[PDB]
């Protein structure tokens, strides 16, 4: 029953930085880990990236190494996603999953999913 | 590295008929897998959490099974709700939150 | 916070006849058409019931509890807020909350640092306790509130059980008789012997309202109950009068 | 037969003319019922077991239960709740025995160091991180969280101390990152030689046997004092019967009757009615706020009318003070 | 009996019924081994 | 572990005499001591069990006390045929049944 809204999305030239947002408001957010995956529109799921209930551990898939950041705000309850260095494979959809858990790297899963946001990267 | 299989790609049933599908693992993981549903029509949900572990709210119809290398999951009612794709996650090995490839389901 | 008043004037306590007030259901038993004897801690008619006025009258004297207090109200415009119940009113020893701010009832077990002189002051200033170390019980109740109003209350306590009777009536002591409903019962199990009330000022300094109120003691002594066929007591005899 | 009876009665095997007294016919329930109000302000134990994040073992976290229904069987009904060791009372009885005050202590441990949470036991955290009383009267749970409370790199957010300079006392909480006087010299709060500090990190990870991985473990102490106890167990409520003879339990008050509806309007306060003889007469219902009478069984006497047993054997039965329709 | 019923490593030649459905009766031997069932889900056979 | 220690090693005395021998113990064991008579011809014999209980068969002139960690035997008439080596045993220890050193008894 939570709630979960995707934001940022849209149409960018290879090479440029967005922001994507996502923000929570069905839970408690201080206290749980957050995460952004990656659905290619012919493939399946990829993991991108992550962050813990608090801003201490962090981490990056390999191919998204250098590239991307992220960043939480738990005063308003949500998080954001600096896309830079874009190039031709990054239009594919993005999703906001919950980490069941609290760290980062831990064998629990994504508990609750969002809908993806459309984002393209061509000229 | 971690390496994950999936036998089946499409399969076709009935809607009163008993599925099916297998997940392999190259190394064993303790366990340490996780099925995903997704809707082709909106986002993604977990069915199976852990090895036999059944998340609350879903029906009891999926059943999550086996330990170590490979895994299975079985549907015993096919309900004409459950068009959709079917992933395997491990959490376990060093590559974290690698997911495998889809699984189309569709009754015929 | 604490603030000593110092613009009291002195007059001694009033005293007036209780008539024929303070009858409460002695328990939770229907009884229809019948004549019942009850020994129980009451009030007995026809005596010195204590009265004090506010209004520069500030009476907020410390009063012993006794066996029970019967505490009456001819009030009008929310001027009585809460009382405070104990042995020694302060953190050495458990003491007993009862309020009724403009929001809701509370009621709280604490050892609270209690103000010499405590009470209310939009009604945004409350000056009742400094400190809280030990706090044990808590509890949200419903609002319980020419003088119009007549609010009278039994506060009891037996086997660690803090009874509390209430009666509201529309309106010296009117002539009258009214059965208190019991209201509150509180597992609280605190030993309790002395009590202060809260009075509420309004600022302008400060302006006290016209109100007084009415304190009796009860005693066990034997009661006959008359109830109705409806279930509700109209008369009572005192068998020691 | 009513002959026998008679004959039975009077002590005698021949019966004169007459009209006799012999015994009473009473109708016999066959229904139990038991009632008590909605079972609702639930403990709140969701809180304390489905935590998202526990304290460490040193600094257990306490939790203080009461004025509320605890609901023991909830946490006898979880699988993943695997050990299940509980002293001085039994398992099954917990439901019923009614006490004062809960305490929930949940800390995070090893394998090893599972069973020493036990009266009497001894170890690293029995005595410097947490120490049971031999008459502790509670039970204990522990359950896995390896899922949770593992990382591969690494979980460091759970500590332990390894070094006091004496044993805990029992239900005794221990934060002090003093350092350790392991040598003569004094430490001068530098962890140098003969120095250390007292708190271990867990490095918990997923990759570990069953005699390493992080366990979730909540103790609770359960004490009756001489105030009144608040803490119930939730009582099952029997459905509700009526106009037939039932024994029916109302909030602990034991009797035997027909329920039937009441038109008598009890009062919000009123719980109970008696009539002119002293006698519970109505009840209401603490769960649907509704009166009802309830009526003594069918009452008889049975009076037989015989000839002298000399002429014949025939009898007629009379039941005194009972209309034809109920027998 | 401490003397001749108690090890120091630890006596388990005697042993208490700890669970039963009903109260027994005056004089009556219970020998059963049956697993105590205190939930809905019968036990099938495992005292699990 | 546990240590018994033999305060007096010979002891003499006539036939008319009332000797006592005490044996030590290094921390309490809760009275549980026995107190073996050897005669240097023949198989021991056990002349007390438990702390102060006397063995049926043999004469109530012995007599044992003590409780704790130190425990003592006391002969009040000492009969010609009582010369033999007293030995004190303990059954409450880690160290299963660890056996004193022998009190020699002679008649002078
Ligand atoms: C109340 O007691 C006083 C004595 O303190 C007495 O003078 C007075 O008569 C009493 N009240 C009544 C109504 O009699
Ligand atoms: C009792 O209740 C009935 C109906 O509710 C009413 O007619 C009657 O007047 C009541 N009795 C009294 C004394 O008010
Ligand atoms: C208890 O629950 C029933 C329905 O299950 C409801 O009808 C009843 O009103 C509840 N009790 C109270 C006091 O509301």
């Amino acid at each position: 029953e939570v709630q979960l809204v995707e934001s940022g999305g849209g149409l960018v030239q290879p090479g440029r930085s967005l922001r994507l947002s996502c923000a929570a408001s069905g839970f408690t957010f201080d206290d749980y880990a957050m995460h952004w995956v990656r659905q290619a529109p012919g493939k399946g799921l990829e993991w991108v990236s992550g962050i813990s209930w608090n801003s201490d551990s962090i981490d990056y898939a390999d191919s998204v190494k250098g590239r991307f950041t992220i960043s939480r705000d738990n005063a308003k309850n949500s998080l954001y996603l600096q896309m830079n260095s874009l190039r031709a494979e990054d239009t594919a959809l993005y999703y906001c999953a919950k980490d069941r858990g609290y760290e980062i790297l831990t064998p629990a899963s994504f508990d609750y999913w969002g809908q993806g946001t459309l984002v393209t990267v061509s000229s | 590295d971690i390496q994950m299989t999936q036998s089946p790609s499409s399969l076709s049933a009935s809607v009163g008929d008993r599925v099916t599908i297998t997940c392999r693992a190259s190394q064993s993981i303790s366990s340490y897998l996780n099925w995903f549903q997704h809707k082709p029509g909106k986002a993604p949900k977990l069915l199976i959490y852990g090895a036999s572990s059944l998340q609350s709210g879903v029906p009891s119809r999926f059943s999550g099974s086996g330990s170590g290398t490979d895994f299975t999951l079985t549907i015993s009612s096919l309900q004409p709700e459950d068009f959709a794709t079917y992933y395997c996650q491990q959490s376990y090995s060093t590559p974290p939150y690698t997911f495998g490839q889809g699984t189309k389901l569709e009754i015929k | 916070q604490c603030v000593n008043l110092t613009t009291r004037t002195q007059l001694p306590p009033a005293y007036t006849n209780s008539f024929t007030r303070g009858v409460y259901y002695p328990d939770k038993v229907f009884r229809s058409s019948v004549l019942h004897s009850t020994q129980d801690l009451f009030l007995p008619f026809f005596s010195n019931v204590t009265w004090f006025h506010v209004i520069k009258r500030f009476d907020n004297p410390v009063l012993p509890f006794n066996d029970g207090v019967y505490f009456a109200s001819i009030e009008k415009s929310n001027i009585i807020r809460g009382w405070i119940f104990g042995t020694t009113l302060d953190s050495k020893t458990q003491s007993l909350l009862i309020v009724n701010n403009a929001t809701n009832v509370v009621i709280k077990v604490c050892e609270f640092q209690f103000c010499n002189d405590p009470f209310l002051d939009m009604e945004s200033e409350f000056r009742v306790y400094s400190s809280a170390n030990n706090c044990t019980f808590e509890y949200v109740s419903q609002p319980f509130l020419n003088f119009k109003n007549l609010r009278e209350f039994v506060f009891k306590n037996i086997d660690g059980y803090f009874k509390i009777y209430s009666k509201h009536t529309p309106i010296d002591l009117p002539q009258g008789f009214s059965a208190l409903e019991p209201l509150v019962d509180l597992p609280i199990g605190i030993n309790i012997t002395r009590f202060q009330t809260l009075l509420a000022l309004h600022r302008s300094g400060w302006t006290a309202g016209a109100a007084a109120y009415y304190v009796g003691y009860l005693q066990p002594r034997t009661f006959l109950l008359k109830y109705n066929e409806n279930g509700t007591i109209t008369d009572a005899v005192d068998c020691a009068l | 037969d009513p002959l026998s009876e008679t004959k039975c009665t009077l002590k005698s095997f021949t019966v004169e003319k007459g009209i006799y007294q012999t015994s009473n016919f009473r109708v016999q329930p066959t229904e139990s019922i038991v009632r008590f109000p909605n079972i609702t302000n639930l403990c709140p134990f969701d809180e304390v077991f489905n935590a998202t994040r526990f304290a460490s073992v040193y600094a257990w976290n306490r939790k203080r239960i009461s004025n509320c229904v605890a609901d023991y069987s909830v946490l006898y009904n979880l699988a993943p709740f695997f050990t299940f060791k509980c002293y001085g009372v039994s398992p099954t009885k917990l439901n019923d025995l009614c006490f004062t005050n809960v305490y929930a202590d949940s800390f995070v441990i090893r394998g090893d160091e599972v069973r020493q949470i036990a009266p009497g036991q001894t170890g690293n955290i029995a005595d410097y991180n947490y120490k049971l009383p031999d008459d502790f009267t509670g039970c204990v749970i522990a359950w896995n969280s390896n899922k949770l409370d593992s990382k591969v790199s690494g979980n460091y957010n759970y500590l332990y101390r390894l070094f006091r300079k004496s044993n805990l006392k029992p239900f005794e909480r221990d934060i002090s990152t003093e350092i350790y006087q392991a040598g003569n010299k004094p430490c001068n709060g530098v962890a140098g030689f003969n120095c250390y500090f007292p708190l271990r990190s867990y490095s918990f990870r997923p990759t570990y046997g069953v005699g390493h991985q992080p366990y979730r473990v909540v103790v609770l102490s359960f004490e009756l004092l001489h105030a009144p106890a608040t803490v119930c167990g939730p009582k099952k409520s029997t459905n509700l019967v009526k106009n037939k003879c039932v024994n029916f339990n109302f909030n602990g008050l034991k009797g035997t009757g027909v329920l039937t509806e009441s038109n008598k309007k009890f009062l919000p306060f009123q719980q109970f009615g008696r009539d002119i003889a002293d006698t519970t007469d109505a009840v209401r219902d603490p769960q649907t706020l509704e009166i009802l009478d309830i009526t003594p069984c069918s009452f008889g006497g049975v009076s037989v009318i015989t000839p002298g047993t000399n002429t014949s054997n025939q009898v007629a039965v009379l039941y005194q003070g009972v209309n034809c329709t109920e027998v």
